[PDB]
């Protein structure tokens, strides 16, 4: 090898990162007036970039903002030239620049078409089961009441051994904002039963339909969530009677934003609210139930629960 | 022991010792059994 | 090493890091001497000729990767849990991803159990709680893949036209897929890209094929891949019978690309066209070539 | 180790502990390097294709287990008794049980002598009274199994219906068995569980088949596994002859379970049903799969 | 050594020096033990005879070269670039050049990938950044060749004649190529050079064959090698269809040379001819043979 | 059954002795005419899970 | 490496794994292709 050549190296580029060549790896004896330039070129011979390095007496330093090196692609050729005073330029290093960064193959990851989902619950086993997550009162705050003295299906409610009001959340989340909750419920006492829609994972804010059954309440309300076991009423309320084995359909419609309740086979809403200020969208698609009884005996409780995504 | 030697050569099948004349004669005998009763007597 | 990371995404969604940063965190590491992992196995055909034999073409073969992993843990019970999870990560019927990440990006390979795994040493595995599993996996599709590129063109006009930018950066030809809405008459590009396997490499440089007129509800998937039928109607109607022998014949040759024209006509409610371009490579990593 | 216990229950009912707690108390221990013992052998099938070969299916093969035992005793006469008892524990025509017990439970494999055992060293075995026997056994049914889950539903009504909870916790599909009393017409589920072997995956999601009307005394066993005829009556009547080409086609796929419905009609006495769900596994031990 | 230099010019035009002066500058060196590299593989034929077997002839076989290269760099990223460039320098469909330079000159062999390369060690190659690639390349044309010797004779006369000095200094017979202008009737030599392959060795010592009368614009190439059709017109006219089954039959045998005569008649403009004599050798280096 | 957009059922029945649940979730249509001519026929049909 | 092992066994041709059944079936298929169209329909 009569004539020496350059050294094959690589240059690392990262999006949003400053491109820097430290001076300690370009050490040498550079007299005052020595220049250095770095040229980035494509496969056709076109210059994709040109930079001038800070040449000092003992090192050459390169430092560029990320905007300058944004447009150089992965695999572009590079040459580094040093020009000594009154001498022709010579190439020290050459090679290809690699881009060491997270790479995004999908141009846009649109929201995947999470299809409609359906769930159901009947409460025939001994215990509640892991599909219901207790809220507010903590673990062990739910239970199943047999209702064998009235010949009815078992129902879910707070274990009245140590709790009087308690909430549960469905383990899985809905995929769309619009939902339908069909509950078959019994009224074996006095209390309040909340069907919870569009809740957070902690059931902090939500829409809901409340059935109060008592000696004088006999009413249905629309409620907004502030805590799993606390709520605030919205608008007025409709008087309602709840017989054993009564089926209520609570539909939340995202478009034409509204919440409505239907009794049995009637399509006329017994109660309806619109424009309630509750956050919606992703992360606010959880559903649940809640019970609150003044006494320590079951009041109005569901024997059957069903959820469908969409109206 | 068995896997990787003659015990797997047996699984390979007719790679080592296996004769052509006997196989051909057996095929001819099977064809003769198939076709002999239907051939005419003339 | 930090320059190369190997992961497995199991059939059950489990994530294992066999090599690279974070290797062995799930209990399973990768052992050396893994075969048919880098280059796609290609066999070349030769036919007799005047000076010996003459080249007659190439055929790519399915990958057969034989590799060993080591499942390790301090206690035999949790080691048994780890080994069971690793076994559950694999199947014969359904494939799992083997992903290689380097400075050239991330490329995956769909692999399935070719045969039963050969686990453990000659003695009781619970003695050591650190045992090797020999895996013979196979890749029916022998090319390392990246995520395919998807482009959407929606138009409200009765008649419209668009240019889809397409470019094959890999070392192997790829086959495009189209998803066309109905009703409407579509004209799709079938450019040869200079490929001369039908003796029309120059005649078909700007070839366009007109799909049969689609009636309402007859959304079609038009896949050029030979493994699947070209025209597939979503509702089950036979739409290839109205196609008169015409077909999409050419793949996207390596190093080729342009703005291919897609035309829509006679569409009373507009139309939507989706173009999926696969990104296939014969190696887990390679610098871009052109 | 105490994490694994291996036993043999011979054709004659003898009990041997070859490994684990209490191993060798009967004089016979298990030597290392036992093969085709853990994973069920499976061969995968491939057809020629455009990109090499295409997956065609899987077939499970019979187990060919080669393992060595070591028979030992202080005196040669007692060693001879032990060796004779070990030989009597095995046969070619009838199978002996091989039980593996771990923290996942006890699973058994039925094995028979594939060929003659190879006993003793190069010298006469009475010199040592401690000699190895090489055994080449085979498992025609290659899956490790546990005791099946059995459920019973009896009724007095002329017409009734019930739901059997069913769930495949193993890694391989299992075939259900029914025991149905007579008289009565039964409707039995043959749910596909989404399995696509017949290209009727979700078409046969809720498939139910009607058994032929059983006459008095014609209690039937309905075994869906392919080894055995489906309908067999206890009185010898040809029940399947009246079952005009119908059959149970689908096994219980792994990870699948539901409340399968059983219907009884035209039963003046009111009949009984029994469901047997096998617990088949491809490995001696494995954590439950969800 | 400085007595031998080996270079590779890839299908992409890249230049590598595997051995010799300046070897390894591009990062790739040549490992020892390369096979079927020097002598052209030839198999001889024998018929049964009274004294054993009788010579029946020879056939030259295609070269199946197996050789290892070593790709090295100080840092793994640059090593990865070097390995990718080396892989890009090869293909299956098209051949890359392999040149050997000695005091006898430079001779090149056209080689293509016979199968997938076998890269790297047992562990990942980024640990070492110095890894071997075993490559099985093939030479469809097995002879080493130099640049062919070309001569041109032009004329303005209607009828003319010329002498071309020709001499095979190589090891193997070479096949001459002619380029003839149009219009005009050419008479080309097809001397046997004493070759007795058709049992006409001295009967065809001064054989001359007349090409068909070329029409205007129908310049022809007459390649005597058997790989290619003999007569091919540049305007696409079917010239060999007008040639009544005539052909050039004899190559230029080694050690043979003369002033072969070319005759041109009926050329109103006065045409030109070009003679190309290939320089084929069976060895990368060899002293000239008289 | 509701006719048109009426919120009151056109017809209603309950407690019919038919098995329900998994395996009994298929749907379909049927036609019966005394004459060999079309009677009541569906132009468009749509099914949806849930109420 | 290749010269003197399985890679030259491949040059030898059908010395190792090769069965008679599919070879005979292929010969029969070729003969059937040759002779079937010219066989009379009677």
């Amino acid at each position: 090898m009569l004539s020496t050549g350059p050294i094959m190296e690589t240059l690392t580029l990262t999006v949003g990162s400053a491109f820097e060549i430290p001076g300690w790896k370009l050490r040498g004896e550079y007299p005052a007036g020595t220049t250095s330039h770095l040229v980035f070129t494509d496969a056709a011979g076109g210059t994709l970039g040109e930079f001038e390095g800070t040449v000092s007496a003992k090192e050459i330093h390169y430092l560029q903002a990320p905007d300058d090196v944004k447009n150089i692609p992965h695999g572009a050729n590079f040459q580094l030239f040093v020009t000594y005073p009154s001498m022709q330029p010579q190439c020290l290093y050459f090679g290809t620049a690699i881009r060491k960064e997270p790479r995004y193959p999908l141009s846009t990851v649109v929201s995947p078409e999470d299809s409609a989902v359906q769930y159901k619950a009947n409460f025939v086993g001994q215990y509640i089961g892991p599909m219901w997550k207790p809220m507010g009162n903590g673990w062990g705050s739910l239970g199943i009441h047999t209702h064998a003295l009235i010949s009815e299906a078992p129902s879910m409610g707070p274990n009245y051994s140590l709790f009087s009001s308690a909430a549960a959340r469905w383990l899985w989340s809905m995929n769309m904002d619009s939902v339908t909750i069909v509950v078959r419920v019994l009224n074996v006492g006095a209390g309040k039963f909340n069907v919870i829609v569009c809740a957070d994972y902690q059931m902090q804010t939500y829409l809901g339909i409340q059935f109060e059954t008592g000696i004088s309440n006999n009413k249905v309300h629309v409620i907004t969530g502030d805590g799993p076991l606390n709520w605030g009423y919205q608008g007025d309320a409709v008087n309602n009677t709840t017989a054993n084995g009564d089926v209520y359909t609570i539909k939340y419609n995202d478009l034409l934003d509204t919440i409505s309740c239907y009794k049995g086979t009637s399509l006329t809403p017994l109660i309806e609210a619109s424009g309630l200020d509750v956050p919606h969208g992703e992360g606010f698609r959880y559903t649940g139930l809640a019970w609150n009884t003044a006494l320590l005996s079951p009041g109005v409780e569901p024997t059957a629960w069903e959820a469908k995504d969409g109206v | 022991s068995s896997g990787g030697g003659p015990a797997v050569v047996n699984n390979y099948g007719d790679i080592h010792t296996a004769n052509y004349d006997e196989f051909y004669k057996g095929q001819q005998r099977r064809e003769a059994q198939q076709q002999a009763p239907i051939l005419p007597v003339r | 090493t930090d320059f190369l990371k190997i992961e497995l995404i199991g059939r059950d969604g489990s994530h294992w890091v066999l090599s690279g940063p974070g290797m062995g965190q799930q209990g399973v590491t990768l052992n050396p001497n893994l075969q048919q992992f880098y280059d796609a196995p290609v066999k070349t055909l030769y036919v007799p000729g005047p000076f010996g034999e003459e080249y007659a073409g190439k055929r790519v073969q399915r990958r057969e990767i034989v590799f060993s992993v080591q499942a390790y843990d301090e206690d035999p019970d949790t080691w048994s849990t780890v080994d069971s999870l690793w076994r559950w990560a694999w199947d014969y019927d359904e494939e799992s991803e083997l992903r290689v990440s380097t400075s050239d990006g991330t490329r995956f390979l769909k692999v399935r159990l070719m045969e039963e795994p050969k686990p453990y040493y000659e003695k009781d595995p619970h003695i050591t709680a650190d045992n090797p599993i020999v895996m013979t996996v196979t890749a029916t599709f022998p090319y390392w893949q990246d995520e395919p590129e998807e482009l959407i063109w929606t138009t409200l006009s009765t008649e419209d036209m668009t240019r889809f930018p397409v470019r094959n950066d890999g070392d192997v030809p790829v086959w495009l897929k189209w998803t066309l809405t109905a009703p409407g008459l579509w004209i799709l590009p079938d450019f040869s890209w200079g490929n001369d396997m039908y003796s029309r490499g120059r005649e078909d440089l700007g070839r366009t094929v007109a799909m049969p007129e689609l009636v309402a509800g007859e959304h079609v998937s038009v896949d050029s891949d030979p493994r699947v039928q070209t025209l597939i109607a979503v509702n089950g109607m036979p739409t290839q019978n109205r196609w008169k022998g015409n077909d999409l014949l050419y793949p996207l040759m390596p190093g080729k690309g342009a703005e291919i024209p897609v035309q829509l006509k006679n569409a009373p409610e507009g139309g939507a066209c989706k173009l999926t371009r696969p990104r296939w490579y014969s190696r887990p990593w390679s610098r871009p070539g052109v």
